């Protein structure tokens, strides 16, 4: 029939066109060489605890910074109230409250948390690298792209950045190493 | 009326055997002897400027691509190979880089000339639509291009102006990864951008094809709210040689200034940090993407829930429309509303040379544009936040409400007849 | 006053003796830590800058570090066609190839090299391993010198580079007082060369083009005034 | 006669406000409802094939350029990155590489269809000129492209097909160096070729624009020496939907065969030596540039002063016209004479379906083309030299002398009237 | 007869046990001289070929040579993301990444590895340092074996590779007679994988496309026959 | 005047156009990094005289091959007659006849010529690399691109190649070295 045959030819043409177009939009996706996206062993190895440590991985920096007491007390003295993101973005644990006890890090295979904190050095606003070394209006990190003030533990404050600095999955290698991945 | 004067192919046997391919018929009848009014000021030249600048950019780019190597490890080195070894080098690069600046400067004057003399008003909607489409294409082009040197500003500008697409929910990260070729920026992004950057200009030329086809079928605006009175038209001298020569004179002046810049003030419009190689581990201060995107950058980074006029706290009614998404929508709307203008101005009138209130509001708009340009570079600390919010609010207010109210109560002026204004 | 250079203007094609002095300075002082990979050695014969004798260039090249190869791993003799070496880490600094553009540029280098005075009367102890500069602005500052909101009260900040020169570090063969200021000016000019070697050609092209385009524009103005005459005569 | 049937824009308000930009008027009146005769065989499809193949190549290339890195040290590696990691990879490359083969195969049938049915005869000269120009552009394109993989055949093909330009005296070495970017082949040549290779297709599209404009203004040739009898023309059905559907059916068949090849016989038309990296120090045996240049390669390497019909010993009268230059001129002339044809055939007649002697000579010409194709691959040792000389001589003889003699004494046939051939 | 492989046809998606056997041989025999830079180590888990266990892949990778770095010169752990090593010179051979396409391909490798017999009865002394192969055609030939015009009278020529395998060089874990012929076939298939890993996807795409396009073409033929009916009915 | 002014404006436009076009055609010329085009010291260093020696330089190979007596006698027994190119392309000397005495090479800083011959391994037809190791119909080199037969001393024979294999400027370094440039 007129209608059936004509419309079916059109439908088949459309289907073939789409099957040909999809790969032109698929090739731009991450290729297998980008699929890898594996782990990195960074050795703390006495870098003079308290200043900072940055390492490249996955194309983004991974901040490993020791703790300075003044920085710590400022951290532990932050009630969940008035905290933009209280989710403790760290993926090594559940959505537990963004508390310094949970938010600092594992305990060297020992029992302590207020001494090391390794987070992803990527601003949640649009992915810039905040400046460290005690900066901003909260004694933490400052993003120069739009002005987002981070705190000691990395929780976002005073800016458009919606959430704090995430924490990747990491465990220790018996007191001198870090496993990122 | 609309005298085409096809020339009847009566010249000679050469002009008679050309009845196989009409081409010269087209040129003569239409694109050279196109009746244009006499009342044209010096604001109707910038289209020739834009065409020439586009040709210039395309040429210089085709030349550079003979020495640029798209790769993270060999881009900077190739750029220096250009500026040092190649014979002309610095010239091509400075002419390419700065000419983009002139291109955008010229489109700004081309556009604001239009908003004044009702060039968006009917029956000239298609030209406006095509022009906004172009503007978009050329913005995207310049963005893809600022990345190729793989300096330091390249990386971070790309980072943020791609995190935008990721702000939106559900389909943000997917688009981000599909555009960057991966989670973050690397050589794949560079290849995409080079290809794309080496392809869109031709689309622009075609769109310029339709741009020129439209306003030849539709008469050039003229300083007044009047047409060429087709019904024989002592007004409306032709294009060649009069307006051709006028435009070429202005173009010579403009190129003179442009080359003076290129030769004495070439690194002025640039960012020095783009002369240091990239470090994905260290971000410089005041990225300041560029100067032809500061308006929208500011409209974006203005809405942050930091003012009593903060509509973000109200838009939070829906848990999905956060701040970032709100700013992105605000920018896209800042452009979409400029495109929608011709259906917002509810006036059966024309050029604001006979609409005073419109004059005042329009000069305020120009000032707002300049202010936004100056604010995108300054931090988000008080007082600049209030300034940016005010300016964006006025932009939207103009384009949404102001024009209807005028079209309602804005006719205290005697319109001029007889486009032959022998004053 | 501001100690303007020669090239600071519409003219000033890189007085070359200044650049030879800067080269004496750079290879004997700055090269110990810094490098200029983006700079081929053969450029020391190209016109515009130091038009040295090629043979001396080949000698000075062979007398430098060993750049191994690109095809067969083997420490070669480092022919001029290669680039200046690169000092990368372990107490070393960045590349000075284009540092004269990544900052009015050379004035930064002059007023930076110039200025390493002792620590001020806010933190005389200073810092261990870091030294003070009055113009570098991207360095750390002790908390004793910061104001109530993190801003520094010092003009400059603390830079990781030590003082590069003393009162009379090197001799000039041409005959000239080799104080610190003259050396700073000379090396600044040398770096500006290393960054913008094609400056003089830039200026000459600009002159030629300004002239030709002014001519063309004048002629077009006359043509316009003529064509538009019978329509702008009664008014 | 020539019914354009502009549609009068009477559809509705949408088709009436489109009086701002005519575009749909153009499409409908001209490029869709173009009266074409009924007498069309299956040889009038290959133009659609060529257009589709061109689009295909442009698309696949724009995709590849997102992963190809022009540099001697990273081209091969990038090609393998494509064929292994990328999602589609092998498909794009095989479709790009083989589609060139189909492109040239299709132009060959497009051209020889033309030589038979007097499509070069008046009043269709402009189409012929434009087609030869295109052929040249696309040959140069494919050449620039075979180089990009930086295999082994790439290098040496480039070497020789650039030494050609250097053969000529006085301005040979200068042109050679200005084209290679240096004395010999290196990355500079690669960058030039990539850019150029990524630019000419658009020029081809424009030229295709003029190609299509011409034969719409000038009626499509038809199997007969007759026109559409404009004066109403019961003959000459329209293009859409009839011939559109016919061409699409043939195109579906062709793509079916093409993809079967791509998926089962993809490396068949290629040279394995192009899968080993380049060594400027070692040349392989039987470079054999490609299969769409063997005719001219043979016409070139035939004249060597090794036959009693060797006109090189006679051309040596002038001490400047040596052998090499003679072969180069012979090739350029092999093409120039094909372009000059329409002014050599001195016949007031048309399609060789009514000219027997022409049929015989034409089939001999097709055989000569095939033979030249088969000979450019075989060494210059006896007897192949005599064969190549004979074939080139016949090519030139046909195109220079044979057509005049026919036009003189070649009308023993009853021409058909009434292009409505209801047999 | 010709000992056709599995993939030689419109089907034959790379029988994987054959490829695991070829891998056992390649890493223990051919790897001593040859390399496959164009081959990532992470492909030994991708479908189509040897779908080995990733952990074994990481182990085998760390057990290989040391590929230093691209950013900081330091001998790493040779992570799988890197590529197979490269043996370059001093008694070594070319890269086998795509040798299965630079020649019906794999049959060349089979009939090449197969065939190293003693020197014939024209030059039994042979050559010092070179060994004889039945099928290699790009090697030297002694003057004693050439004809009157330089052409060789031998089937093959002298190759610089020694005989790679004896009667029972290695054991197969699956359980199989590991004679020379089976090893040759297996390694040929492995190299064909290394060159064309996306073969099976090729064939499946070809099938799908042939089908869809045959359907489209049939429907278009019906549409054509219909439209052109009232004009081809009286004749 | 009408004529003068109009024509002068056109002339100035043309001049400016040409001054702008020339560099677009100049940039494609050899750049300064290609200008270098200097020398190379290849050490003969006992490579078993008689087979061959090839080295890369200027982007082309430089053939350094010792002499085999049979190859020599075939060379020295070639009268200038029936010799396509009798110019002795070697640029280390004048246009003296293409004779083996002049065409072989300098004499190690000693006195002998029939033992070494270093020429540019580039076919004069269109620049291909002939195959060495005693090949062709004259016991020399054979070009596979179009079939050009070279002789022992490198003089062209039996093919389209017009001239023999050139000889660059080279002198010896006291009995174990070669200077190319
Ligand atoms: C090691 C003993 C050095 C020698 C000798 C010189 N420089 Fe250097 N320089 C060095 C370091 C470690 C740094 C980094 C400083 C920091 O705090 O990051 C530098 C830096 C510079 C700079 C850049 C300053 C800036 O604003 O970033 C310049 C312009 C510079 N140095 C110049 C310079 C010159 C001209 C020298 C020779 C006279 C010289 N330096 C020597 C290490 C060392
Ligand atoms: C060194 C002891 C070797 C080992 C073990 C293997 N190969 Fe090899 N191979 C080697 C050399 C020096 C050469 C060059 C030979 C020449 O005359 O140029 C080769 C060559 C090959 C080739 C290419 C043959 C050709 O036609 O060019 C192949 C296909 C090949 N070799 C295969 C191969 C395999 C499968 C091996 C493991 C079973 C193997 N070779 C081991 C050196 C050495
Ligand atoms: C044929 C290629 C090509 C075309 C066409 C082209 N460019 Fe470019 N562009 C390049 C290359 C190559 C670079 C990198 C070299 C450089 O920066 O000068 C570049 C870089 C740029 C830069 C950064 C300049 C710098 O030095 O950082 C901008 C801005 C730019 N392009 C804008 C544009 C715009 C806008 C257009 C047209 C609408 C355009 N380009 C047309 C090739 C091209
Ligand atoms: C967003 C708006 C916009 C953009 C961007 C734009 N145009 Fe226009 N253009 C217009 C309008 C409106 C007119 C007035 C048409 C009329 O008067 O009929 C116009 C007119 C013109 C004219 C004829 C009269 C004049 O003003 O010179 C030319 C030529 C022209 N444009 C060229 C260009 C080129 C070339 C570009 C880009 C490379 C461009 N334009 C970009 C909207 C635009
Ligand atoms: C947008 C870019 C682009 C366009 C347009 C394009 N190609 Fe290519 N072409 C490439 C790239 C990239 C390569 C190298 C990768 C490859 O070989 O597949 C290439 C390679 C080739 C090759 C060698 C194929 C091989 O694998 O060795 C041929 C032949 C070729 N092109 C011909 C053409 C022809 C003919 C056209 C159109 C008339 C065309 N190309 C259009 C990008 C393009
Ligand atoms: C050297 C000659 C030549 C070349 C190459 C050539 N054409 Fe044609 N083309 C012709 C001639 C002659 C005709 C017949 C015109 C007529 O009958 O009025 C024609 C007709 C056509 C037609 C309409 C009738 C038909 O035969 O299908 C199309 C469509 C077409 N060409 C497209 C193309 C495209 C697309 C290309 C290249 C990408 C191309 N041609 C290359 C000479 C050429
Ligand atoms: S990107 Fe980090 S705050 Fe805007
Ligand atoms: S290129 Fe050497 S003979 Fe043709």
């Amino acid at each position: 029939r007129r209608d059936f045959l004509y419309h079916a030819t059109a439908a088949t043409g459309v289907v073939v066109t789409g099957a040909a177009v999809w790969p032109l939009i698929n090739q731009m996706n991450a290729s297998a060489d980008v699929k890898a996206m594996a782990s990195i062993f960074v050795d703390v190895s006495a870098v003079e605890v308290g200043t900072q440590l940055t390492v490249k991985w996955r194309g983004k920096p991974v901040f490993i910074r020791r703790r300075d007491e003044k920085d710590i007390e400022l951290a532990r003295s932050v009630p969940l109230g008035a905290l933009r993101d209280t989710s403790a973005e760290n993926a090594n644990k559940p959505g537990a409250e963004a508390t310094d006890e949970n938010r600092t890090l594992p305990a060297f295979d020992g029992t302590n948390t207020g001494e090391w904190l390794v987070m992803l050095g990527v601003c949640t606003h649009l992915g810039c690298v905040p400046m460290g070394d005690k900066s901003g209006d909260f004694g933490g990190w400052f993003c120069p792209c739009h002005g987002s003030h981070y705190d000691s533990a990395g929780r976002i404050r005073k800016g458009p950045a919606p959430r704090n600095l995430d924490i990747p999955v990491a465990a220790f290698v018996d007191e001198t190493t870090i496993k990122l991945g | 009326s609309g005298i085409p004067h096809d020339h009847y192919e009566p010249k000679t046997g050469i002009e008679k055997w050309l009845h196989d391919r009409l081409p010269i018929v087209g040129l003569v009848y239409d694109t050279i002897m196109i009746p244009t009014p006499k009342n044209l000021n010096w604001w109707w030249i910038w289209g020739i400027v834009l065409a020439f600048t586009l040709v210039l950019q395309i040429v210089t780019g085709i030349v550079l691509a003979m020495h640029y190597t798209p790769h993270v490890d060999l881009a900077f080195a190739s750029v220096e190979h250009i500026m040092r070894d190649v014979n002309g080098g610095w010239a091509m690069r400075y002419i390419h880089a700065n000419g983009a600046s002139l291109f955008f400067l010229a489109v700004y004057i081309h556009i604001f000339r239009g908003l004044y003399y009702g060039s968006y008003k009917a029956p000239r909607e298609i030209t406006w639509i095509v022009g906004m489409v172009i503007y978009l294409l050329m913005m995207g082009t310049a963005f893809m291009g600022y990345v190729l040197p793989w300096g330091q500003m390249s990386f971070w500008g790309a980072t943020v102006i791609t995190g935008l697409f990721g702000a939106i929910p559900g389909i943000g990260p997917s688009i981000q990864a599909w555009l960057l070729g991966g989670p973050a920026v690397d050589n794949a992004t560079l290849n995409r951008f080079f290809s794309l950057h080496y392809l869109l200009p031709f689309v622009i030329a075609a769109l310029v094809a339709i741009h020129i086809w439209a306003f030849h079928t539709t008469g050039n605006n003229n300083p007044t709210g009047v047409e060429v009175r087709r019904t024989a038209e002592k007004d409306t001298l032709p294009f060649w040689p009069y307006f051709v020569i006028k435009d070429l004179f202005a173009l010579a002046l403009v190129l003179l200034g442009f080359f003076a810049v290129v030769a004495y003030m070439p690194n002025y419009l640039g960012h020095p940090d783009n002369y240091v190689q990239a470090n994905p581990l260290s971000t410089p201060a005041h990225i300041v993407p560029e100067w032809y995107f500061l308006p929208f950058y500011a409209i974006l980074r203005a809405f942050a829930a930091d003012v009593w006029v903060v509509i973000l706290v109200d838009g939070l009614t829906f848990g999905i429309v956060d701040a970032k998404f709100f700013g992105v929508i605000a920018m896209f709307g800042a452009i979409a509303v400029m495109a929608l203008a011709p259906w917002l101005d509810t006036s059966k009138v024309r050029s604001g040379a006979y609409r005073p209130k419109f004059r005042m509001w329009f000069w305020f708009l120009v000032l707002d544009f300049v202010v936004l340009t100056w604010v995108g570079a300054m931090p988000t600390e008080y007082p600049y936040d209030w300034i940016s919010l005010i300016a964006s609010t006025y932009w939207f207010a103009y384009f949404l409400v102001i024009l209807p109210l005028l079209g309602a109560t804005e006719k205290p002026e005697p319109i001029p007849a007889s486009i032959e204004e022998d004053f | 006053p501001d100690h303007a250079f020669s090239f600071e203007g519409i003219f000033g094609k890189y007085d070359q003796a200044q650049l030879r002095r800067g080269f004496q300075v750079y290879n004997e002082v700055c090269s110990a830590c810094h490098g200029m990979k983006f700079v081929p050695i053969r450029t020391l014969a190209d016109d515009g800058g130091p038009q040295l004798d090629p043979t001396f260039v080949r000698e000075y090249a062979a007398g430098l570090d060993t750049i191994i190869d690109k095809d067969s791993g083997e420490e070669r003799d480092r022919k001029e066609t290669d680039m200046f070496p690169t000092r990368v880490g372990d107490g070393m600094g960045p590349d000075l190839s284009v540092m004269a553009k990544a900052r009015g540029g050379p004035e930064y280098i002059y007023n930076y090299v110039i200025g390493f005075e002792e620590n001020p009367e806010c933190a005389p102890e200073g810092i261990d391993g870091y030294y003070y500069n009055k113009t570098f602005q991207i360095g750390g500052v002790p908390d004793t010198c910061k104001d109530a909101a993190g801003v520094k009260i010092t003009h400059g900040s603390w830079a990781r580079m030590p003082p590069p020169l003393v009162d009379d570090q090197v001799t000039y063969e041409d005959g000239t007082p080799a104080t610190v200021d003259q050396m700073a000016q000379d090396v600044s000019a040398f770096l500006m060369w290393a960054a913008e070697p094609k400056l003089v050609a830039r200026k000459q092209m600009g002159l030629v083009a300004m002239v030709m385009l002014g001519l063309l524009s004048v002629m077009l103005y006359l043509t316009n005034k003529r064509l538009w005459a019978p329509y702008k005569g009664h008014k």
